[PDB]
Protein backbone atom coordinates (compact mmCIF):
# COMPACT_ATOMS: atom_id res chain seq x y z
CA UNK A 1 0.00 0.00 0.00
CA UNK A 2 1.89 2.87 -1.31
CA UNK A 3 -0.07 6.53 -1.76
CA UNK A 4 1.36 8.96 -4.10
CA UNK A 5 1.79 12.24 -2.86
CA UNK A 6 1.58 14.87 -5.30
CA UNK A 7 4.15 18.30 -4.20
CA UNK A 8 3.45 21.46 -5.84
CA UNK A 9 6.14 23.68 -5.22
CA UNK A 10 5.05 27.22 -3.89
CA UNK A 11 7.16 30.57 -4.80
CA UNK A 12 7.48 31.29 -1.35
CA UNK A 13 10.08 29.03 -1.17
CA UNK A 14 9.81 25.54 -0.21
CA UNK A 15 6.97 23.09 -1.45
CA UNK A 16 3.45 22.05 -1.27
CA UNK A 17 1.94 18.40 -0.34
CA UNK A 18 -0.96 16.91 -1.48
CA UNK A 19 -2.17 13.03 -1.71
CA UNK A 20 -4.94 12.88 -5.09
CA UNK A 21 -6.57 9.96 -3.14
CA UNK A 22 -7.11 11.75 0.64
CA UNK A 23 -8.44 14.99 0.85
CA UNK A 24 -8.02 15.69 4.28
CA UNK A 25 -4.52 14.42 3.84
CA UNK A 26 -2.68 18.53 3.65
CA UNK A 27 0.40 19.79 5.07
CA UNK A 28 3.70 21.19 2.92
CA UNK A 29 7.33 21.16 3.90
CA UNK A 30 10.37 23.39 3.21
CA UNK A 31 12.09 20.87 0.87
CA UNK A 32 11.93 17.67 -0.88
CA UNK A 33 13.12 15.63 1.89
CA UNK A 34 11.68 17.38 4.77
CA UNK A 35 7.78 17.63 2.62
CA UNK A 36 7.91 13.66 2.61
CA UNK A 37 8.65 13.32 5.90
CA UNK A 38 5.40 15.64 6.59
CA UNK A 39 3.42 13.48 4.10
CA UNK A 40 3.48 10.33 5.96
CA UNK A 41 2.43 12.63 8.95
CA UNK A 42 -0.33 14.10 7.24
CA UNK A 43 -1.38 10.94 5.66
CA UNK A 44 -1.53 9.06 9.06
CA UNK A 45 -3.94 11.92 11.14
CA UNK A 46 -6.11 12.13 7.74
CA UNK A 47 -6.99 8.43 8.78
CA UNK A 48 -8.13 8.86 11.59
CA UNK A 49 -11.22 10.52 10.61
CA UNK A 50 -12.94 7.62 8.52
CA UNK A 51 -12.31 5.41 11.44
CA UNK A 52 -14.03 7.70 13.55
CA UNK A 53 -16.97 8.44 10.77
CA UNK A 54 -17.27 5.22 10.09
CA UNK A 55 -16.87 5.36 6.63
CA UNK A 56 -14.76 3.70 3.29
CA UNK A 57 -10.91 4.81 2.90
CA UNK A 58 -10.28 5.26 -0.54
CA UNK A 59 -7.25 2.94 -1.20
CA UNK A 60 -4.27 4.59 -3.22
CA UNK A 61 -4.51 5.06 -7.13
CA UNK A 62 -2.07 3.00 -8.94
CA UNK A 63 1.49 4.19 -8.72
CA UNK A 64 3.25 5.77 -11.98
CA UNK A 65 6.83 5.95 -12.13
CA UNK A 66 8.89 8.57 -10.53
CA UNK A 67 5.95 9.37 -8.48
CA UNK A 68 6.82 10.13 -5.00
CA UNK A 69 4.66 8.43 -2.41
CA UNK A 70 4.48 7.39 0.92
CA UNK A 71 4.67 3.85 1.77
CA UNK A 72 2.29 3.08 4.86
CA UNK A 73 3.63 0.61 7.49
CA UNK A 74 1.73 -3.08 7.77
CA UNK A 75 0.58 -2.06 11.35
CA UNK A 76 -1.95 0.62 10.02
CA UNK A 77 -2.43 -0.78 6.26
CA UNK A 78 -3.27 -3.92 8.22
CA UNK A 79 -6.43 -2.17 10.48
CA UNK A 80 -7.19 0.62 7.24
CA UNK A 81 -8.22 -2.59 5.16
CA UNK A 82 -9.55 -3.88 8.33
CA UNK A 83 -11.97 -0.99 8.78
CA UNK A 84 -13.79 -0.89 5.01
CA UNK A 85 -14.50 -4.96 5.53
CA UNK A 86 -16.62 -4.30 8.51
CA UNK A 87 -17.95 -1.03 7.26
CA UNK A 88 -19.47 -3.16 3.83
CA UNK A 89 -20.76 -6.35 5.71
CA UNK A 90 -22.81 -4.03 7.52
CA UNK A 91 -22.09 -6.17 10.85
CA UNK A 92 -22.39 -4.35 14.45
CA UNK A 93 -19.75 -4.07 16.51
CA UNK A 94 -21.00 -6.27 19.08
CA UNK A 95 -22.06 -8.71 16.60
CA UNK A 96 -18.63 -9.03 15.31
CA UNK A 97 -17.50 -9.55 19.10
CA UNK A 98 -19.69 -12.59 19.81
CA UNK A 99 -18.38 -13.76 16.71
CA UNK A 100 -15.07 -13.04 16.98
CA UNK A 101 -15.42 -14.07 21.15
CA UNK A 102 -13.88 -10.75 22.77
CA UNK A 103 -15.89 -8.28 24.79
CA UNK A 104 -15.78 -4.70 22.65
CA UNK A 105 -13.39 -2.70 24.32
CA UNK A 106 -10.43 -4.67 22.28
CA UNK A 107 -12.62 -4.94 19.18
CA UNK A 108 -12.90 -0.88 19.48
CA UNK A 109 -9.20 -0.68 19.21
CA UNK A 110 -9.10 -2.70 16.23
CA UNK A 111 -10.98 0.52 14.79
CA UNK A 112 -8.23 2.98 16.11
CA UNK A 113 -4.84 4.04 14.89
CA UNK A 114 -3.79 5.22 18.07
CA UNK A 115 -2.47 1.52 19.91
CA UNK A 116 -0.59 -1.04 18.89
CA UNK A 117 -2.08 -3.20 16.13
CA UNK A 118 -1.26 -7.13 17.21
CA UNK A 119 -1.57 -8.35 13.45
CA UNK A 120 -3.09 -11.65 14.43
CA UNK A 121 -6.08 -9.72 15.93
CA UNK A 122 -6.94 -8.04 12.80
CA UNK A 123 -6.73 -11.35 10.90
CA UNK A 124 -9.41 -12.92 13.37
CA UNK A 125 -11.27 -9.73 12.62
CA UNK A 126 -11.30 -9.98 9.13
CA UNK A 127 -12.43 -13.51 9.20
CA UNK A 128 -15.49 -12.83 11.25
CA UNK A 129 -16.23 -9.93 8.92
CA UNK A 130 -15.98 -12.49 5.78
CA UNK A 131 -12.20 -11.27 4.61
CA UNK A 132 -9.69 -12.91 4.38
CA UNK A 133 -5.97 -11.29 5.27
CA UNK A 134 -3.10 -13.03 3.56
CA UNK A 135 0.78 -11.71 3.29
CA UNK A 136 2.58 -12.03 0.65
CA UNK A 137 6.36 -12.14 -0.66
CA UNK A 138 9.49 -11.82 1.29
CA UNK B 1 -1.49 30.63 12.33
CA UNK B 2 -3.33 32.91 14.92
CA UNK B 3 -6.04 33.82 12.37
CA UNK B 4 -6.05 30.01 11.18
CA UNK B 5 -7.22 28.19 14.18
CA UNK B 6 -10.27 30.29 14.87
CA UNK B 7 -13.71 31.07 14.45
CA UNK B 8 -16.46 28.31 12.52
CA UNK B 9 -14.25 25.22 12.48
CA UNK B 10 -13.65 22.89 15.37
CA UNK B 11 -10.19 22.01 16.71
CA UNK B 12 -11.08 18.90 18.36
CA UNK B 13 -8.78 15.36 19.03
CA UNK B 14 -5.61 14.76 17.91
CA UNK B 15 -1.48 14.39 18.47
CA UNK B 16 0.80 15.20 15.74
CA UNK B 17 -1.80 16.82 13.04
CA UNK B 18 -4.42 18.34 14.14
CA UNK B 19 -8.05 16.95 13.01
CA UNK B 20 -10.13 19.98 12.12
CA UNK B 21 -14.06 19.38 11.20
CA UNK B 22 -16.52 21.54 10.32
CA UNK B 23 -20.30 20.41 10.57
CA UNK B 24 -19.68 17.30 8.72
CA UNK B 25 -16.13 18.66 6.51
CA UNK B 26 -13.15 17.09 7.46
CA UNK B 27 -9.26 18.41 6.57
CA UNK B 28 -6.14 18.36 8.51
CA UNK B 29 -3.18 20.60 8.49
CA UNK B 30 0.41 21.05 10.40
CA UNK B 31 0.44 22.67 13.74
CA UNK B 32 4.12 24.14 14.15
CA UNK B 33 2.97 27.67 15.03
CA UNK B 34 6.26 29.42 13.85
CA UNK B 35 6.61 28.11 10.42
CA UNK B 36 4.62 30.56 7.68
CA UNK B 37 1.74 28.16 6.69
CA UNK B 38 1.24 28.68 2.98
CA UNK B 39 -1.64 30.64 0.92
CA UNK B 40 -2.15 26.95 -1.14
CA UNK B 41 -2.42 25.24 2.21
CA UNK B 42 -5.62 27.74 3.24
CA UNK B 43 -6.99 27.66 0.24
CA UNK B 44 -7.16 24.01 -0.43
CA UNK B 45 -7.82 23.63 3.64
CA UNK B 46 -11.10 26.14 3.33
CA UNK B 47 -12.06 24.49 0.09
CA UNK B 48 -12.18 21.10 1.44
CA UNK B 49 -14.40 22.64 4.71
CA UNK B 50 -16.63 24.78 2.70
CA UNK B 51 -17.45 22.47 0.11
CA UNK B 52 -19.55 19.02 0.12
CA UNK C 1 -0.90 -19.48 3.86
CA UNK C 2 -2.31 -22.44 4.59
CA UNK C 3 -1.04 -26.03 4.82
CA UNK C 4 -3.21 -28.56 3.90
CA UNK C 5 -3.39 -31.18 6.67
CA UNK C 6 -3.61 -35.15 6.11
CA UNK C 7 -6.21 -36.88 8.57
CA UNK C 8 -5.50 -40.68 8.65
CA UNK C 9 -7.85 -42.64 10.35
CA UNK C 10 -6.55 -44.97 13.29
CA UNK C 11 -7.72 -48.35 13.38
CA UNK C 12 -8.00 -48.44 16.98
CA UNK C 13 -9.50 -45.23 16.64
CA UNK C 14 -9.23 -41.88 16.28
CA UNK C 15 -6.83 -39.93 13.74
CA UNK C 16 -3.45 -39.68 13.00
CA UNK C 17 -2.16 -35.96 11.54
CA UNK C 18 0.48 -35.64 8.91
CA UNK C 19 1.28 -32.81 6.62
CA UNK C 20 2.90 -33.65 3.03
CA UNK C 21 5.09 -30.25 3.45
CA UNK C 22 6.72 -30.81 7.22
CA UNK C 23 7.76 -33.87 7.62
CA UNK C 24 8.21 -32.88 11.42
CA UNK C 25 4.86 -32.48 12.43
CA UNK C 26 3.40 -35.74 13.25
CA UNK C 27 0.42 -35.76 16.08
CA UNK C 28 -3.32 -37.59 17.02
CA UNK C 29 -7.09 -37.04 17.90
CA UNK C 30 -9.20 -38.42 18.88
CA UNK C 31 -11.81 -37.15 17.10
CA UNK C 32 -11.44 -34.46 13.70
CA UNK C 33 -11.98 -31.44 15.76
CA UNK C 34 -9.17 -32.97 18.23
CA UNK C 35 -6.63 -33.93 15.57
CA UNK C 36 -7.29 -30.31 13.75
CA UNK C 37 -6.52 -28.89 17.11
CA UNK C 38 -3.08 -30.91 17.29
CA UNK C 39 -2.57 -30.44 13.95
CA UNK C 40 -1.77 -26.21 14.15
CA UNK C 41 -0.20 -27.05 17.68
CA UNK C 42 2.12 -29.53 16.02
CA UNK C 43 2.53 -27.66 12.73
CA UNK C 44 3.62 -24.36 14.59
CA UNK C 45 5.96 -26.38 17.03
CA UNK C 46 7.69 -28.13 14.16
CA UNK C 47 8.45 -24.63 12.37
CA UNK C 48 11.06 -23.91 15.68
CA UNK C 49 13.29 -26.80 14.50
CA UNK C 50 13.46 -24.54 11.36
CA UNK C 51 14.30 -20.95 12.99
CA UNK C 52 16.51 -23.22 15.43
CA UNK C 53 18.58 -25.45 12.51
CA UNK C 54 18.54 -22.48 10.31
CA UNK C 55 16.81 -24.28 7.53
CA UNK C 56 14.21 -23.02 4.70
CA UNK C 57 10.54 -23.64 5.73
CA UNK C 58 8.99 -25.56 3.04
CA UNK C 59 6.08 -23.25 1.89
CA UNK C 60 2.42 -24.82 1.87
CA UNK C 61 1.25 -26.97 -1.41
CA UNK C 62 -1.54 -25.68 -2.92
CA UNK C 63 -4.93 -26.69 -1.59
CA UNK C 64 -7.01 -29.22 -3.65
CA UNK C 65 -10.80 -29.17 -3.09
CA UNK C 66 -11.79 -30.89 0.79
CA UNK C 67 -8.35 -30.51 1.77
CA UNK C 68 -8.28 -29.72 5.57
CA UNK C 69 -5.93 -27.47 6.54
CA UNK C 70 -4.44 -25.26 8.63
CA UNK C 71 -4.42 -21.30 8.12
CA UNK C 72 -1.21 -20.17 10.47
CA UNK C 73 -1.40 -16.43 11.82
CA UNK C 74 -0.15 -13.95 10.38
CA UNK C 75 2.08 -13.49 13.44
CA UNK C 76 3.73 -16.68 12.72
CA UNK C 77 3.74 -16.74 8.51
CA UNK C 78 5.39 -13.62 9.09
CA UNK C 79 8.26 -14.64 10.33
CA UNK C 80 8.47 -17.29 8.35
CA UNK C 81 8.63 -15.64 5.37
CA UNK C 82 11.19 -13.73 6.85
CA UNK C 83 13.57 -16.62 7.99
CA UNK C 84 13.28 -18.04 4.22
CA UNK C 85 14.26 -14.41 2.74
CA UNK C 86 17.00 -13.52 5.41
CA UNK C 87 18.50 -17.52 5.20
CA UNK C 88 19.13 -17.02 1.02
CA UNK C 89 20.27 -13.76 1.40
CA UNK C 90 22.98 -15.30 3.50
CA UNK C 91 24.22 -12.16 5.20
CA UNK C 92 24.53 -12.19 8.62
CA UNK C 93 22.32 -11.18 11.83
CA UNK C 94 24.78 -8.51 12.60
CA UNK C 95 24.40 -6.99 8.96
CA UNK C 96 20.87 -7.15 9.19
CA UNK C 97 20.82 -5.01 12.09
CA UNK C 98 23.36 -2.57 11.02
CA UNK C 99 20.88 -1.83 7.83
CA UNK C 100 17.77 -1.57 9.87
CA UNK C 101 19.58 1.08 12.11
CA UNK C 102 18.41 -1.69 15.45
CA UNK C 103 20.73 -3.72 17.73
CA UNK C 104 21.59 -7.28 16.97
CA UNK C 105 19.27 -8.41 19.75
CA UNK C 106 16.25 -6.87 18.40
CA UNK C 107 16.69 -8.65 14.99
CA UNK C 108 17.86 -12.27 16.46
CA UNK C 109 14.54 -11.89 18.28
CA UNK C 110 12.50 -11.69 15.02
CA UNK C 111 13.82 -15.22 14.11
CA UNK C 112 11.71 -16.92 16.52
CA UNK C 113 8.28 -17.70 17.36
CA UNK C 114 8.09 -17.52 20.96
CA UNK C 115 7.24 -13.84 21.39
CA UNK C 116 4.98 -10.97 19.98
CA UNK C 117 5.42 -9.97 16.73
CA UNK C 118 5.71 -6.60 15.51
CA UNK C 119 4.79 -6.50 12.07
CA UNK C 120 6.55 -3.25 10.96
CA UNK C 121 9.75 -5.01 12.62
CA UNK C 122 9.19 -7.60 10.17
CA UNK C 123 8.30 -5.43 7.35
CA UNK C 124 11.66 -3.30 7.99
CA UNK C 125 13.79 -6.27 8.47
CA UNK C 126 12.14 -7.80 4.76
CA UNK C 127 12.66 -4.65 3.29
CA UNK C 128 16.98 -4.81 4.49
CA UNK C 129 17.02 -7.99 2.87
CA UNK C 130 15.66 -6.36 -0.31
CA UNK C 131 12.57 -8.11 -0.52
CA UNK C 132 8.71 -6.66 0.36
CA UNK C 133 5.77 -7.95 2.81
CA UNK C 134 2.37 -7.27 1.61
CA UNK C 135 -1.34 -7.62 3.19
CA UNK C 136 -3.99 -8.99 0.88
CA UNK C 137 -8.04 -8.48 1.59
CA UNK C 138 -9.36 -11.70 0.33
CA UNK D 1 1.59 -44.48 26.54
CA UNK D 2 2.86 -41.54 25.14
CA UNK D 3 4.61 -41.95 28.68
CA UNK D 4 6.59 -45.39 28.14
CA UNK D 5 6.52 -44.12 24.56
CA UNK D 6 8.43 -41.04 25.08
CA UNK D 7 10.52 -43.34 27.87
CA UNK D 8 11.64 -45.27 24.77
CA UNK D 9 12.83 -42.76 22.49
CA UNK D 10 15.05 -41.44 25.82
CA UNK D 11 16.56 -45.15 26.45
CA UNK D 12 17.57 -45.15 22.28
CA UNK D 13 19.26 -41.60 22.66
CA UNK D 14 16.37 -39.17 21.40
CA UNK D 15 16.22 -36.08 23.25
CA UNK D 16 13.29 -34.21 24.15
CA UNK D 17 13.45 -30.81 24.04
CA UNK D 18 11.67 -28.53 26.30
CA UNK D 19 8.23 -26.67 25.73
CA UNK D 20 4.77 -25.99 26.22
CA UNK D 21 3.40 -26.91 23.02
CA UNK D 22 4.48 -30.34 20.95
CA UNK D 23 7.73 -32.23 22.31
CA UNK D 24 10.00 -31.24 20.13
CA UNK D 25 12.23 -34.79 18.97
CA UNK D 26 15.59 -34.90 17.79
CA UNK D 27 17.66 -38.15 16.97
CA UNK D 28 21.28 -37.97 14.78
CA UNK D 29 20.07 -34.79 13.00
CA UNK D 30 16.53 -36.04 12.49
CA UNK D 31 13.98 -33.90 14.28
CA UNK D 32 10.39 -34.80 14.89
CA UNK D 33 7.29 -33.72 17.29
CA UNK D 34 5.36 -35.74 18.85
CA UNK D 35 2.08 -34.63 21.21
CA UNK D 36 2.24 -34.18 25.24
CA UNK D 37 -0.06 -35.84 25.82
CA UNK D 38 1.80 -38.76 28.54
CA UNK D 39 -1.85 -40.31 29.70
CA UNK D 40 -2.95 -40.84 26.14
CA UNK D 41 -2.29 -43.64 24.10
CA UNK D 42 -0.29 -42.86 21.05
CA UNK D 43 -1.96 -44.17 18.20
CA UNK D 44 0.07 -47.05 16.25
CA UNK D 45 0.65 -45.11 12.96
CA UNK D 46 1.39 -41.98 14.67
CA UNK D 47 4.04 -44.50 16.59
CA UNK D 48 5.61 -45.57 13.14
CA UNK D 49 5.62 -42.39 11.66
CA UNK D 50 7.72 -41.13 14.19
CA UNK D 51 10.14 -43.83 14.30
CA UNK D 52 10.85 -43.55 11.23
CA UNK D 53 10.73 -39.90 10.75
CA UNK D 54 13.53 -40.15 13.39
CA UNK D 55 15.28 -42.92 11.56
CA UNK D 56 14.23 -45.69 14.07
CA UNK D 57 12.50 -47.32 11.14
Amino acid sequence: MRYPVTLTPAPEGGYMVSFVDIPEALTQGETVAEAMEAAKDALLTAFDFYFEDNELIPLPSPLNSHDHFIEVPLSVASKVLLLNAFLQSEITQQELARRIGKPKQEITRLFNLHHATKIDAVQLAAKALGKELSLVMV
Amino acid sequence: RRWLESQGVDVANGSNHLKLRFHGRRSVMPRHPCDEIKEPLRKAILKQLGLS
